[PDB]
C-alpha cells in the first residue's frame, strides 16, 4: 500500500516504514556478489568471487578488490556504477584525516563519515540513493584486525565477524558454529573458513581465478590481496 | 487540505499533522531506553539487543556522552541519533568557549535543543525519528528532560520510550509519585524496564548510564551485569 | 477538486482565506488563555497541558513568556513552532532597545511579528504559524495595552480575548461582565477563578495545572508577577467559599 | 502522452517527443531549400505576411562577411542565436582578427541547445538556421534541429512541403556544383516553386534569395534585387 | 482541459484566481467618498464592532501625508503591508524629488509591486484593493484606486463593496456643482449615500473630512449628530 | 505504476528503468564495436546512409577527445558530441594542470563519475549514447575500456556496441588480437562489420575506421580506406 | 591619540567584603573641558558595574552591545551574570575585531550573582583579559601610583578607609596635570546596598 | 448510494439514460420541462441544443423588506395578532427566508400551550422577546476577520 | 487535454501564445492606419461608469519624441514595456546621439517578448502598436506577444478587429494623402461603434513629420463629429 509521493521518497510509511531505502537493500542483492567478512586472532579474511561471461574479460579492471590506503582496503558488493564512487571519497575522507589530524584513521570514524553522507544520499531523493555497498577492514592501534561494513542507509558498523549481501545469509548462518572454535587462528584456517562457508552457499568451489581472497594481519601491517599462486597451494592444502 | 505544504513542516486536517506523524509512529517503534532522577545525579538505563551472536557491543555505542558532565541517551531509530551527536558535539562545545565556562545545564538544554528543534522540525526531506532523553547536573541539582521529534520538551524524574511507553509511563505514574530515595527509584524504575523486556537479560542486552554531580561516567557491560539486574 | 490541492501560497477560490481558515481550528486545539480589563495593572491566566504529578515543573513560566522586563506574552499553540517566535520578538524588541535605549512601544511591536508571521503565510510556501499568543505591557502614550496574534497577519489584538474555541463560553460571560473603572485587580482575578470552574471543561481550578500571571505597573520597575500556584490555592477556596455563599440564597 | 511531457524523462521506448514536437514547427514553417556549388552557394528561402498590404517579412539575413543564413519557425528563439551567433562571430574577429569557419562555429550552437533539451525545467528550441560560410576548404552547409545535430551538406530543405524538393535535389545537387551563380539561382527558384503550389505566384516580395562566396560577400537579395534572378523564367507545365 | 490557475493564463484568455481575489474585495469592509473643488469627504463604517472591544486596534485608514491619505478594503494583514510598502516610497518620493508627492508617482509604484505581488510561484498575490483620498497640490482634488491586477484608475466618487453601481447611480445626482459648495450638505449627502449601504446605524459609522490641504480629522459623535439634523430636516421638509 | 518515470528514484524492484530505458536506445544505434592489439586499438563506426543524405565524410561518430585516446560513440549524435566535449574538458584538466598523458584506467574513472552524478540527479538526464574509450602508450600498453550509461567502469578486449552485441562478438573470441598485427585486426572488424548488419535493413551505408597505436606514434588520427591497403582487406573475405 | 582625546582614568579597588570602582567626571576634546556629567561607568544587572576609559564612542558603543547580549540571556534565564560569565562576554566581544578594534579601558568591578564575595577585572582593548584580585594601580606621577598605593591599599579595606585610600590617590595623580581635574565620581557596592559618592576637585 | 450495486459505473450508465431521455429525441413541444436542483453541469451541452436555452434564475436570499411582505400574506387572510409586532422580527435577523420568520413564533407559542393558554397572553410576548434575545437565527462560516 | 503551456503540444503547437492572442479580444479596438503625410490611428475608451476620468486610461501612449505607440490587451503590462521602451530610447539617443529608430524598438522588446523568466512566471499577452516617423518618414508597426514583426499599412486590434479588417483593406487608401484618411477614419470608428460618439468614447492619434507633436490636442476629437 502506498499513499501519495512516498513511492518516489524516502519518507516513512504509516507503519514506520521507509520505501525508497527498502527498496536499495535488496538493490545489492540484484547485483549477484557474496562477500564475507569474517576475522581470526590477529587476522582477518575477505572473500569474494566474480563472473567471467565472455573471454574478454579483464581481470584487472573487474576486480571486485579496492584498497583504500595502503593499510586499509575495502570490498563492495550489489551494483558496481556507485561503488567507485564512494571508493575515491573514502580516499579522501581518510586524506583528510591524513592532513589535518597527522596520522592515520582508525577508520572506525571513516565509516561514521562515509554513513554520514551516505546518509546525505538517503536524505534527499533528488540525488539518487546510491545503492552501493562498503565493507571495510583495516588496524588499529593494540585493537588487533577489525572488520566493518556499511551499507547505503548510512550507519558506521563493525564486529568480530559479520557478514551481509545476497548470499551472505546462509553463510553467517554456517558460521555460527564454524567460527566457534573462537580460538587463535592460523592463516591456513582462515582460508579453510572462507571456502567452506561458500560452499554451503555455493558448492561449485571452481577455479581459485575467478574468487578473490584478500587478507589483513599484523606483521607488514599494510593490506595485501592474496596472490593466486598461493590461494591455489591453500585450496589444496584444505582439501586432501 | 491538507494545506500547510512543508517548510516546515506538513499538514493535518484535525489535529497534529500528518505524514511525519508516520515517523512518530516509527518512533515508538525505536529502541527502548528508560531514565532516572534520582536525587542528585540522573540515571540513564537503555536496551542494547544485537540481531545474531555474531557481534561484539564492544564497538557500536548508544551512550555517547557530549560532555564530561553531560551524558545522553536516545530513544528512537539509529543514525539520525548519531547525527545530532557530532551536530552536539559541535553545538554544546562551541557554547561552552563562548563563555568559557559550561553554565548550567537548563541554558545547554535551550540552546543545544534549539537548532535540534529546527532540525527536526523544519523539513528534512525525509524526517527524523530520533527522540532524546537530555540529562546532566547545575549548580548541585541535576536534571532529566525528555525532547521527540516534534520539538516538545519534557520534564521527568522517570521517564521511558519505545517499548512500555504505554505500560512503564502508567507504572511510574503510580508506583512512583514525588520524589522518593535515590536507589529506591532505580530499584521500581528497572522492575517496569524488564516487564516488557526479554527473558533473557545479560550484560550485553542493556546498558545503564548515570550522571553524577561530580560530571558523566558511562558504564560498561562488566560493572553494569556485576551491580544487580536489579541493580540498586 | 479545486481547493483540495496543497498550495499554501495563493489564496483559495470564493474570496476566503484558505488556510486561515484551518489556522483557526489549531488554534482552537488544546488552547486555553483568557483576558480582562485592569486597572493599575494586567492579569493574565495559563493552564498546563499534562497533569501529571511526576513533571518538575522547574519550566518555572511555560505557557507564559516574558519578552521583556516591562513585557510579556503568554503562548497558546504547539510550543514547538512558538519557541521560534519567543527569541524573534525577543531578539526585535532587543535591537529597537538597543538602537534607541527607550522600550519598545508594544503598537509597532506587536505589528513587527504579525508582519513576520504574515510572511510565512505569504509566500515562499512556508508553513503558517498556528499559534496564538497574546501580548501585555505598558507604554508612555496608551498605556495599558492588550493584542492577540493571529496567522492571517490581521491581529486579533483587543481589550479581551478567546482562547480557545473552548473560550466561547467564556466570551460570553466576559461581554455580561464588561466594566470599566474598577480595579481592584482581585475582582477580575475572581471572575477568572470563575471562568475556568464553569466555562472551562477542567473544574475546580486545579492549581498545578493551571498557572496565573499578573502585571502591575510599577515605575520604574514594572514588576511581572509569576505566582503561580501560591495563593492560587487560597483563591480555589475563595471561589468555593463565593460558591457556598450563593447557596445560601436559594 | 504523459511521458512526453517532461524533457529529462525518458519515454518507455526512449525516444523524447518534445523534440518531435519542435520538428513539427520546423516543418511548420516556410520552405526553403538551401544549396551549394565549388565557385559560388545559393540560399533560397520564402516569405508570408498577415495580410496583403503587410509587407512580407523577410527570412534570409546576413551576419558575418562569408556567412549566410535563412531562418524558419519561432523568431525568439532566431533572434536570440542570431544575436549570439554576432557574438560568436566577433570573438575571432576581434582577439584573433579572422573569421570563424561555420566547421567549428557551429559546435558551439550544438553545445549551446544541448542544455535546454537536459535539465529539468527546459524546453528545447525550434531552429530554422541554414547555416553557410567559407573556410580555405571551400562552402560547407549546416542544418540546425532541435536534436543539436548539424550536418555539413551541399543542398538541404526544412520547412513545409520540403519532402518533395528533397526529390528534386538528388539528382540536381550533384549536377549543381559545377554551374556558375546566375543559372542557379533560376535552377534553385525552379526547386521551391514545384514544393510550392503550382496555381499560385511565386511573387517578388513572397521569396528570399541569397548569394554568399569566398570572394563574394554575402548580399541579402529581396524585392527589386530579386527581379533579375525571376527574369527569364520557365513557366510550370500542367 | 481546465488546470484551474496558477500563475499561466487560462485558456479562455482570462485568469482564475485573480478573479477569484475580487470578490474577497466584495466580502470585505465596504467603504464610500466623495470629492470637490477643495473639500473631501470619505467613509468606511463596516466595523462590526461592539465597543467591547479596543477601538484603535481597528482602525485601518490612515494617511502617508497630510496631502495623501489611504483608504483600502478588505483584510488589513495584506493592507498593513499596504501602508508600510507605500510609507517607504511616499518617504522616498520626500527624500527624492522633494516636492509634494505626485498621485502618478506613488499609484505606479504600489501598482508595479502589485503585479510582481501577482507574479512569482512565489510572491503571493493581493486578494485586496484599495482607493487613494487626498487632494492635488494648489487645492485640486484627487481620488484614485487600485486593481488585483496592479492597475490604477480615478473617479468622480468612491463607490465599492455592495453595490457599487447601484451608488454609482446614486451618484449622478452627486455630480452637480453644488456637491461640494458648502461642506455641510456635502456630508450630509454622505450620509445619504451610505443610508443604503449595509446597517448605517451611525455607530460603527467613520467620515474624515479633508478641506483643501489641512489634514482630515475623523467626526466625533457631535458634529455628526447635527449634520444628521439637518439631513433628517431636510428629508421631513422635503415633502 | 509510474515507477519507471524518475531516473533518480528507485522501483520496487530495486532498480530503475530509466536506465534500462537509456541501455536500449543504445541498442537502437547502429553498430559501432572496437578490438584491441598488441601495439594499439582498433576503433570502428558504421554510419547509417538513407538517400544521401548530405556530403560524405563529416558529422562522424569518431572523436578525438586526447592525443594518446579516442572515442568510438554510438547512439544520439548531439548527447555524442556533448559526450566528446565532457571528455575533452576532462582531458583539458589533466593536460593543463600535468602536461604528460592521463592514463586510460583513471581517464575512464574521471568520465565515470561525470555519466554517474548525470544518473544521480533528476534535474538532469541519463545519457542514453554510450562510447568506446582506448589508449595506446609506450609505457603504458593498450587498452580497451567499455563504459555504459548506468556508470559502471570497465574493459574488455573487444566489445560490442549495436543493434546486436551478441553476434558482432561471436567471432571475437576466435580472431587471434596480439599475433596477428594490428593492420589485420582492422579488416578482422570490417569483415564481419559488412557480413552481419545485413543491407536488406539499411541498403546504404559506410564504415568508419580509427586506430591509435604504436605505427601512429601515439596520435589519434582518423585512418582512411585507401590507405595501409584496407580497402582490399575489406571486400576480400567479406563477401561470403 | 585616540585614549587621551576623550581621556579618562578608571581605577576599581576591592575592599574586605565590598568592591568599589571609580571614574573621574571629566570629559572634554583634549584640553578644552565640555562638561562633567558624562558617565562612564554604567549600570550591569544588580550589584555590578563596569568601568570604561577610552573614546566615548567605544564606551558608549561597547556598552550598548555589551547590555544587548547580556539582555538577550537574561531573558531567557532571569537569573543574573557571573562576573566570569562578563569578563568572558567582553573578552569575546572586544577580540571579534581583530584589525580594527575599539581603542577602550574595560574594568569589571561587581559583586557575583550568587553570594557576596566581590570580584574585579581588567581587560586590554584588544581582548586580553588581566587578572587582579583586588586592587590596580594608575595615574600619572610614578612615585605616588606604585608607591602610596602598596601602603594605601590593605589586604582587608572598609568603605571608610577604602574612600579614603582612591581619594588621595585621584588627587595627587589627577589634580597634578594641568587639563586633568573637574572632579572624579566613585561607585561602592555591597551586598546590603549600593553607595555611591564624588570626590571633591578643582574646576581649572 | 444505497447500497452497493450493479453499480458504481453501470448506474452511472444508467442514469446516463436519464441523461439521454431528457435531450431529446425528439424534443417539440410542451410537456413544460422546469427543473430544480443543485447543479445544471449534470447535463451534457448536446442536451441543450434541443433544449432548453432560455434562462435559469436564482433565488437571492430575502432580505428585511422581503421577510416582512412574506409574513405578511400568510397572516394577511388568517388573521394575526396585535400585540406581536413585526419590526423586530425582521431586524434583528439577517439573510432569513419566509418560512425562518414564521416558525420562530411557533416555537414561542409551542412552550405556551405548557402554560395553557389558547388565548393571547402577554406572558407570552417576552418569552418571544426571549426567543428574539436568545438569536442563533443564522450562522454560516467565515470565521474570519475581512 | 492536458496543455504543457510553453512546453509543446502532442501535435503540436504553443497554446498560451494562442491564448495570449484572445487576450486581444478582451482589450479594446483600436485601428491603425499608416499614410504617405503621416500615421493616423483611433480606439474607443469604452467607459463602463460615469466616474471614470477619460484621460486617466489611454491607449495612446509617446515612447520617443518622434515615435508614438498604441498599446492593446492589459493596461499594467503595456504600460511596463512602455516605460521600459522609453528608457531603450534615452539610452540609444546618449551613446548614438540620434533617436531611438522605430525599428530597433521592435527587436528591442522582442528579445524579451517570451523571456520564460521571471516575467514574459506569467507571460504578457500585451500586444503593442508602434508608431511614429523614422529616418523613412511615418511608420505604422505592430507586434503581438509572441513577438513577431510585420510592417502593415493599416492594421487593428482589440474586439471588433475581425470586423475592422474587413472593411479596412477594402476603404485603404495608399498613395492618397492625410486629407483622406481624416474621413476614412471615422468610416470604420462609427461601424464598430454601437453608441453615439462623443470626445470622451474614443480617441484619435495623428502624428506627422511636419505636424507635430500631435499626438493629438483637446477638443479636436469633437471637430471630426461635426465635420460628417
Amino acid at each position: 500500500s502506498s499513499a501519495g509521493f512516498d513511492r518516489h521518497i524516502t519518507i516513512f510509511s504509516p507503519e514506520g516504514r521507509l520505501y525508497q531505502v527498502e527498496y536499495a537493500f535488496k538493490a545489492i542483492n540484484q547485483g549477484g556478489l557474496t562477500s564475507v567478512a569474517v576475522r581470526g586472532k590477529d587476522c582477518a579474511v575477505i572473500v569474494t568471487q566474480k563472473k567471467v561471461p565472455d573471454k574478454l574479460l579483464d581481470s584487472s579492471t573487474v576486480t571486485h578488490l579496492f584498497k583504500i590506503t595502503e593499510n586499509i582496503g575495502c570490498v563492495m558488493t550489489g551494483m558496481t556504477a556507485d561503488s567507485r564512487s564512494q571508493v575515491q571519497r573514502a580516499r579522501y575522507e581518510a586524506a583528510n584525516w591524513k592532513y589535518k589530524y597527522g596520522y592515520e584513521i582508525p577508520v572506525d570514524m571513516l565509516c561514521k563519515r562515509i554513513a554520514d553522507i551516505s546518509q546525505v544520499y538517503t536524505q534527499n531523493a533528488e540525488m539518487r540513493p546510491l545503492g552501493c555497498c562498503m565493507i571495510l577492514i583495516g588496524i588499529d592501534e593494540e585493537q588487533g584486525p577489525q572488520v566493518y561494513k556499511c551499507d547505503p542507509a548510512g550507519y558506521y558498523c563493525g564486529f568480530k565477524a559479520t557478514a551481509a549481501g545476497v548470499k551472505q545469509t546462509e553463510s553467517t548462518s554456517f558460521l555460527e558454529k564454524k567460527v566457534k572454535k573462537k580460538f587463535d587462528w592460523t592463516f591456513e584456517q582462515t582460508v579453510e573458513t572462507a571456502i567452506t562457508c561458500l560452499s554451503t552457499v555455493l558448492s561449485i568451489d571452481f577455479k581459485p581465478s575467478e574468487i578473490e581472497v584478500g587478507v589483513v594481519t599484523v606483521e607488514n601491517p599494510k593490506f595485501r590481496i592474496l596472490t593466486e599462486a598461493e590461494i591455489d597451494a591453500h585450496l589444496v592444502a584444505l582439501a586432501e | 487540505e491538507r494545506g500547510y505544504s512543508f517548510s516546515l513542516t506538513t499538514f493535518s486536517p484535525s489535529g497534529k499533522l500528518v505524514q511525519i506523524e508516520y515517523a512518530l509512529a516509527a518512533v515508538a517503534g525505536g529502541a527502548p531506553s528508560v531514565g532516572i532522577k534520582a536525587a542528585n545525579g540522573v540515571v540513564l538505563a537503555t536496551e542494547k539487543k544485537q540481531k545474531s551472536i555474531l557481534y561484539d557491543e564492544r564497538s557500536v555505542h548508544k551512550v555517547e556522552p557530549i560532555t564530561k558532565h553531560i551524558g545522553l541517551v536516545y530513544s528512537g531509530m539509529g543514525p539520525d541519533y548519531r547525527v545530532l551527536v557530532h551536530r552536539a558535539r559541535k553545538l554544546a562545545q562551541q557554547y561552552y568557549l563562548v563563555y568559557q565556562e559550561p553554565i548550567p545545564t537548563a541554558q545547554l538544554v535551550q540552546r543545544v535543543a534549539s537548532v535540534m528543534q529546527e532540525y527536526t522540525q523544519s523539513g528534512g526531506v525525509r524526517p527524523f525519528g530520533v527522540s532524546l532523553l537530555i540529562c546532566g547536573w547545575n549548580e548541585g541539582r541535576p536534571y532529566l528532560f525528555q525532547s521527540d521529534p516534534s520539538g516538545a520538551y519534557f520534564a521527568w524524574k522517570a521517564t521511558a520510550m519505545g517499548k512500555n511507553y504505554v505500560n512503564g509511563k502508567t507504572f511510574l505514574e503510580k508506583r512512583y509519585n514525588e520524589d522518593l530515595e535515590l536507589e529506591d527509584a532505580i530499584h521500581t524504575a528497572i522492575l517496569t524496564l524488564k516487564e516488557s523486556f526479554e527473558g533473557q537479560m545479560t550484560e550485553d542486552n542493556i546498558e545503564v548510564g548515570i550522571c553524577n554531580e561530580a560530571g558523566f561516567r558511562r558504564l560498561t557491560p562488566t560493572e553494569v551485569k556485576d551491580y544487580l539486574a536489579a541493580i540498586a | 477538486s479545486r481547493r483540495y490541492d496543497s498550495r499554501t501560497t495563493i489564496f483559495s477560490p470564493e474570496g476566503r482565506l484558505y488556510q486561515v481558515e484551518y489556522a483557526m481550528e489549531a488554534i482552537g486545539h488544546a488552547g486555553t488563555c483568557l483576558g480582562i480589563l485592569a486597572n493599575d495593572g494586567v492579569l493574565l491566566a495559563a493552564e498546563r497541558r499534562n497533569i501529571h504529578k511526576l513533571l518538575d515543573e522547574v519550566f518555572f513560566s511555560e505557557k507564559i513568556y516574558k519578552l521583556n522586563e516591562d513585557m510579556a506574552c503568554s503562548v497558546a499553540g504547539i510550543t514547538s513552532d512558538a519557541n521560534v517566535l519567543t527569541n524573534e520578538l525577543r531578539l526585535i524588541a532587543q535591537r529597537y532597545l538597543l538602537q534607541y535605549q527607550e522600550p519598545i512601544p508594544c503598537e509597532q511591536l506587536v505589528t513587527a511579528l504579525c508582519d513576520i508571521k504574515q510572511a510565512y503565510t505569504q509566500f515562499g510556501g512556508k508553513r503558517p504559524f498556528g499559534v496564538s499568543l497574546l501580548y501585555i505591557g505598558w507604554d508612555k502614550h496608551y498605556g495599558f495595552q492588550l493584542y492577540q496574534s493571529d496567522p492571517s497577519g490581521n491581529y486579533g489584538g483587543w481589550k479581551a480575548t478567546c482562547i480557545g474555541n473552548n473560550s466561547a463560553a467564556a466570551v460570553s460571560m466576559l461581554k455580561q461582565d464588561y466594566k470599566e473603572g474598577e480595579m481592584t485587580l482581585k475582582s477580575a482575578l475572581a471572575l477568572a477563578i470563575k471562568v475556568l470552574n464553569k466555562t472551562m471543561d477542567v473544574s475546580k481550578l486545579s492549581a498545578e495545572k493551571v498557572e496565573i500571571a499578573t502585571l502591575t505597573r510599577e515605575n520604574g520597575k514594572t514588576v511581572i508577577r509569576v505566582l503561580k500556584q501560591k495563593e492560587v490555592e487560597q483563591l480555589i477556596k475563595k471561589h468555593e467559599e463565593e460558591e457556598a455563599k450563593a447557596e445560601r440564597e436559594k | 502522452n504523459q511521458y512526453d511531457n517532461d524533457v529529462t524523462v525518458w519515454s518507455p521506448q526512449g525516444r523524447i517527443h518534445q523534440i518531435e514536437y519542435a520538428m513539427e514547427a520546423v516543418k511548420q514553417g516556410s520552405a526553403t531549400v538551401g544549396l551549394k556549388s565549388k565557385t559560388h552557394a545559393v540560399l533560397v528561402a520564402l516569405k508570408r505576411a498577415q495580410s496583403e498590404l503587410a509587407a512580407h517579412q523577410k527570412k534570409i539575413l546576413h551576419v558575418d562577411n562569408h556567412i549566410g543564413i535563412s531562418i524558419a519557425g519561432l523568431t525568439a528563439d532566431a533572434r536570440l542565436l542570431c544575436n549570439f551567433m554576432r557574438q560568436e562571430c566577433l570573438d575571432s574577429r576581434f582577439v584573433f582578427d579572422r573569421p570563424l569557419p561555420v566547421s567549428r562555429l557551429v559546435s558551439l550552437i550544438g553545445s549551446k541547445t544541448q542544455i535546454p533539451t537536459q535539465r529539468y525545467g527546459r524546453r528545447p528550441y525550434g531552429v530554422g538556421l541554414l547555416i553557410a560560410g567559407y573556410d580555405d576548404m571551400g562552402p560547407h552547409i549546416f542544418q540546425t534541429c532541435p536534436s543539436a545535430n548539424y550536418f555539413d551538406c551541399r543542398a538541404m530543405s526544412i520547412g513545409a512541403r520540403s519532402q518533395s524538393a528533397r526529390t528534386y535535389l538528388e539528382r540536381h545537387m550533384s549536377e549543381f556544383m559545377e554551374c556558375n551563380l546566375n543559372e542557379l539561382v533560376k535552377h534553385g527558384l525552379r526547386a521551391l516553386r514545384e514544393t510550392l503550389p503550382a496555381e499560385q505566384d511565386l511573387t517578388t516580395k513572397n521569396v528570399s534569395i541569397g548569394i554568399v562566396g569566398k570572394d563574394l560577400e554575402f548580399t541579402i537579395y529581396d524585392d527589386d534585387d530579386v527581379s533579375p534572378f525571376l527574369e527569364g523564367l520557365e513557366e510550370r507545365p500542367q | 482541459s481546465y488546470d484551474r490557475a496558477i500563475t499561466v493564463f487560462s485558456p479562455d484568455g482570462h485568469l482564475f484566481q485573480v478573479e477569484y481575489a475580487q470578490e474577497a474585495v466584495k466580502k470585505g469592509s465596504t467603504a464610500v467618498g466623495v470629492r470637490g473643488r477643495d473639500i473631501v469627504v470619505l467613509g468606511v463604517e463596516k466595523k462590526s464592532v461592539a465597543k467591547l472591544q479596543d477601538e484603535r486596534t481597528v482602525r485601518k485608514i490612515c494617511a502617508l501625508d497630510d496631502n495623501v491619505c489611504m483608504a483600502f478594503a478588505g483584510l488589513t494583514a495584506d493592507a498593513r503591508i499596504v501602508i508600510n510598502r507605500a510609507r517607504v516610497e511616499c518617504q522616498s518620493h520626500r527624500l527624492t524629488v522633494e516636492d509634494p508627492v505626485t498621485v502618478e508617482y506613488i499609484t505606479r509604484y504600489i501598482a508595479s509591486l502589485k503585479q510582481r505581488y501577482t507574479q512569482s510561484n512565489g510572491r503571493r498575490p493581493f486578494g485586496i484593493s484599495a482607493l487613494i483620498v487626498g487632494f492635488d497640490f494648489d487645492g485640486t482634488p484627487r481620488l484614485y484606486q487600485t486593481d488585483p491586477s496592479g492597475t490604477y484608475h480615478a473617479w468622480k466618487a468612491n463607490a465599492i463593496g455592495r453595490g457599487a453601481k447601484s451608488v454609482r447611480e446614486f451618484l449622478e445626482k452627486n455630480y452637480t456643482d453644488e456637491a461640494i459648495e458648502t461642506d455641510d450638505l456635502t456630508i450630509k449627502l454622505v450620509i445619504k449615500a451610505l443610508l443604503e449601504v449595509v446597517q448605517s446605524g451611525g455607530k460603527n459609522i467613520e467620515l474624515a473630512v479633508m478641506r483643501r490641504d489641512q489634514s482630515l480629522k475623523i467626526l466625533n459623535p457631535e458634529e455628526i449628530e447635527k449634520y444628521v439634523a439637518e439631513i433628517e430636516k431636510e428629508k421631513e421638509e422635503n415633502e | 505504476t509510474g515507477y519507471d518515470l524518475s531516473a533518480s528514484t528507485f522501483s520496487p524492484d530495486g532498480r530503475v528503468f530509466q536506465v534500462e530505458y537509456a541501455m536500449k536506445a543504445v541498442e537502437n544505434s547502429s553498430t559501432a564495436i572496437g578490438i584491441r592489439c598488441k601495439d594499439g586499438v582498433v576503433f570502428g563506426v558504421e554510419k547509417l546512409v538513407l538517400s544521401k543524405l548530405y556530403e560524405e565524410g563529416s558529422n562522424k561518430r569518431l572523436f578525438n577527445v586526447d592525443r594518446h585516446v579516442g572515442m568510438a560513440v554510438a547512439g544520439l549524435l548531439a548527447d555524442a558530441r556533448s559526450l566528446a566535449d565532457i571528455a575533452r574538458e576532462e582531458a583539458s584538466n589533466f593536460r593543463s594542470n600535468f602536461g604528460y598523458n592521463i592514463p586510460l584506467k583513471h581517464l575512464a574513472d574521471r568520465v565515470a563519475m561525470y555519466v554517474h552524478a548525470y544518473t544521480l540527479y533528476s534535474a538532469v538526464r541519463p545519457f542514453g549514447c554510450s562510447f568506446m574509450l582506448g589508449s595506446y602508450s609506450v609505457n603504458d600498453g593498450a587498452q580497451l575500456y567499455m563504459i555504459d550509461p548506468s556508470g559502471v567502469s570497465y574493459g574488455y578486449w573487444g566489445c560490442a556496441i549495436g543493434k546486436a552485441r551478441q553476434a558482432a562478438k561471436t567471432e571475437i573470441e576466435k580472431l587471434q588480437m596480439k599475433e596477428m598485427t594490428c593492420r589485420d585486426i582492422v579488416k578482422e572488424v570490417a569483415k564481419i562489420i559488412y557480413i552481419v548488419h545485413d543491407e536488406v535493413k539499411d541498403k546504404a551505408f559506410e564504415l568508419e575506421l580509427s586506430w591509435v597505436g604504436e605505427l601512429t606514434n601515439g596520435r589519434h588520427e582518423i585512418v582512411p580506406k585507401d590507405i595501409r591497403e584496407e580497402a582490399e582487406k575489406y571486400a576480400k573475405e567479406s563477401l561470403k | 591619540s585616540i585614549m587621551s582625546y576623550n581621556g579618562g582614568a578608571v581605577m576599581a579597588m576591592k575592599g574586605k567584603n565590598c568592591v568599589a570602582i571609580a571614574a573621574d567626571r571629566r570629559f572634554g576634546i583634549q584640553a578644552q573641558m565640555v562638561t562633567t556629567d558624562f558617565q562612564k561607568i554604567f549600570p550591569m544587572g544588580d550589584r555590578l558595574y563596569i568601568g570604561l576609559a577610552g573614546l566615548a564612542t567605544d564606551v558608549q558603543t561597547v556598552a550598548q552591545r555589551l547590555k544587548f547580549r547580556l539582555n538577550l540571556y537574561e531573558l531567557k534565564e532571569g537569573r543574573q551574570i557571573k562576573p566570569y560569565t562578563l569578563m568572558s562576554m567582553v573578552a569575546n566581544l572586544l577580540y571579534e575585531k581583530r584589525f580594527g578594534p575599539y581603542y577602550t579601558e574595560p574594568v569589571i568591578a561587581g559583586l557575583d550573582p550568587k553570594t557576596f564575595k566581590p570580584f574585579i577585572c581588567s581587560l586590554d582593548l584588544i581582548g586580553c583579559p588581566m587578572v587582579t584580585d583586588d586592587f590596580v594601580v594608575s595615574g600619572t606621577c610614578a612615585e605616588q601610583m606604585y608607591g602610596m598605593c602598596e601602603s594605601l591599599w590593605e589586604p582587608n579595606m572598609d568603605p571608610d578607609h577604602l574612600f579614603e585610600t582612591i581619594s588621595q590617590a585621584m588627587l595627587n595623580a589627577v589634580d597634578r596635570d594641568a587639563v586633568s581635574g573637574m572632579g572624579v565620581i566613585v561607585h561602592i557596592i555591597e551586598k546590603d546596598k549600593i553607595t555611591t559618592r564624588t570626590l571633591k576637585a578643582r574646576m581649572d | 448510494y444505497d447500497s452497493n450495486s450493479g453499480g458504481e459505473r453501470e448506474i452511472q450508465r444508467t442514469m446516463l439514460e436519464l441523461l439521454n431521455q431528457l435531450d431529446g429525441f425528439d424534443s417539440r413541444g410542451d410537456v413544460k420541462v422546469i427543473m430544480a436542483t443543485n447543479r445544471i453541469e449534470t447535463l451534457d451541452p448536446a442536451l441543450i441544443r434541443p433544449g432548453r436555452i432560455d434562462r435559469k434564475i436564482e433565488f437571492p436570499l430575502p432580505d428585511e423588506k422581503t421577510k416582512k411582505r412574506i409574513f405578511q400574506i400568510h397572516t394577511s387572510r388568517m388573521t394575526l395578532a396585535d400585540d406581536v409586532t413585526l419590526d423586530d422580527l425582521i431586524m434583528a435577523k439577517d439573510d432569513l427566508s419566509g418560512a425562518d420568520i414564521k416558525a420562530i413564533c411557533t416555537e414561542a407559542g409551542l412552550m405556551a400551550l405548557r402554560e395553557r393558554r389558547m388565548k393571547v397572553t402577554n406572558e407570552d410576548f417576552k418569552k418571544s422577546k426571549e426567543n428574539v434575545l436568545y438569536k442563533k437565527q443564522e450562522g454560516t462560516p467565515e470565521g474570519l476577520y475581512l | 487535454y492536458d496543455r504543457g503551456v510553453n512546453t509543446f503540444s502532442p501535435e503540436g503547437r504553443l497554446f498560451q501564445v494562442e491564448y495570449a492572442i484572445e487576450a486581444i479580444k478582451l482589450g479594446s479596438t483600436a485601428i491603425g492606419i499608416q499614410t504617405s503625410e503621416g500615421v493616423c490611428l483611433a480606439v474607443e475608451k469604452r467607459i463602463t461608469s460615469p466616474l471614470m476620468e477619460p484621460s486617466s486610461i489611454e491607449k495612446i501612449v509617446e515612447i520617443d519624441a518622434h515615435i508614438g505607440c498604441a498599446m492593446s490587451g492589459l493596461i499594467a503590462d503595456a504600460k511596463t514595456l512602455i516605460d521600459k521602451a522609453r528608457v531603450e530610447t534615452q539610452n540609444h539617443w546618449f551613446t548614438y546621439n540620434e533617436t531611438m529608430t522605430v525599428e530597433s524598438v521592435t527587436q528591442a522588446v522582442s528579445n524579451l517578448a517570451l523571456q520564460f523568466g521571471e516575467e514574459d512566471s506569467r507571460p504578457f499577452g500585451v500586444a503593442l502598436l508602434f508608431g511614429g516617423v523614422d529616418e523613412k518618414g511615418p511608420q505604422l508597426f505592430h507586434m503581438d506577444p509572441s513577438g513577431t514583426f510585420v510592417q502593415c499599412d493599416a492594421r487593428a486590434i482589440g474586439s471588433a478587429s475581425e470586423g475592422a479588417q474587413s472593411s479596412l483593406q477594402e476603404v485603404y487608401h495608399k498613395s492618397m494623402t492625410l486629407k483622406e484618411a481624416i474621413k476614412s477614419s471615422l468610416i470604420i470608428l462609427k461601424q464598430v461603434m454601437e453608441e453615439k460618439l462623443n470626445a470622451t468614447n474614443i480617441e484619435l492619434a495623428t502624428v506627422q513629420p511636419g505636424q507635430n507633436f500631435h499626438m493629438f490636442t483637446k477638443e479636436e476629437l469633437e471637430e471630426v463629429i461635426k465635420d460628417i
